[PDB]
């Protein structure tokens, strides 16, 4: 049942990906440094790190079959409302369960809690997202099937201010079938029991912790003094 | 917005 159409789809993806995620992070010393020990004493640090995440995502995105096919205005508005939603997809390659922390590497740049907490978020607002890392770690996805998550977020047909609506739906239904037959055709029992229906959740997280994300990032950058740290890709893209 | 960094990473 896994078409020649789809897996080709899948080996672009992955390899999209592959150009888009260094796993040795060696990018991550031209970020501003980290600190720890005042107030947002992490957030130079985080915000470029989002906004490297951000171009990743974008280079990502454009490689996605179909993705092309639409109009710019579409392509904007697909990214601006996923981008934080596939950084936190992304990010789980990074996050441990064996601390609950995003190990890059080194301890320079091994995130946790606290340090979230220091880029201007309470531990409160952050413990959703650590639930979120810990239930998608859990589904063990494939490679094939974290790719293809990704992309199937990016388009998405019912993000505020889609145009072209029909075409972002024929662009998704497509991956979500190759999905779907991937995880039939590739991924053994019992891992696979509903994998689907598992990863189409995570999708519909990701839209309660994108909302809260927006509601604590207007608060934040609210305050231009907060907002001076930040850099001009994200305020473009997260809002000014 | 006109967003152009954007646009420019899109192509
Ligand atoms: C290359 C990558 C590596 O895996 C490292 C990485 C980690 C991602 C991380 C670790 C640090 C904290 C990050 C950047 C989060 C940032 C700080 C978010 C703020 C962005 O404006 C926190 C929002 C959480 C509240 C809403 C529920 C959002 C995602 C979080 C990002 C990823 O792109």
């Amino acid at each position: 049942k896994l078409s020649e159409e789809q897996q080709h789809i899948i080996a672009i993806l992955l390899d999209a990906h592959h150009k888009t995620y260094d796993p040795t992070y060696a990018d991550f010393r031209d970020f501003r440094p980290p600190v720890r020990m005042s107030p947002l004493s992490m957030l130079p640090h985080l915000a470029d790190l989002v906004s490297y995440s951000i171009q990743k995502v974008i280079g990502f995105a454009k490689m996605i079959p179909g993705f092309r096919d639409l109009t710019s205005d579409d392509q904007i508005v697909l990214l601006k409302s996923s981008a934080i939603e596939v950084i936190m997809l992304r990010s789980n390659q990074s996050f441990t369960m064996d601390d609950m922390s995003w190990d890059c590497g080194s301890q320079d740049y091994k995130y946790d809690v606290t340090d979230v907490s220091k880029a201007g978020h309470t531990l409160e607002l952050i413990e959703p997202l650590i639930k979120f890392q810990v239930g998608l770690k859990k589904l063990n996805l494939h490679e094939e099937e974290h790719v293809l998550l990704m992309a199937i977020c990016i388009v998405s047909p019912d993000r505020p201010g889609v145009q072209d609506a029909k075409l972002v739906e024929a662009i998704q239904d497509r991956l979500s079938n190759t999905l779907q037959t991937y995880i039939r055709c590739r991924h053994p029992p019992p891992g696979s029991h509903q994998l689907y229906a598992k990863m189409i959740q995570k999708l519909a997280d990701l839209r309660s912790l994108n909302e809260e994300h927006s509601k604590q990032y207007r608060s934040l950058s609210f305050q231009p003094e907060n907002s001076m740290k930040l850099t001009p890709l994200v305020l473009e893209v997260f809002g000014n | 917005k006109n967003h152009p960094m954007l646009m420019n990473l899109l192509k």
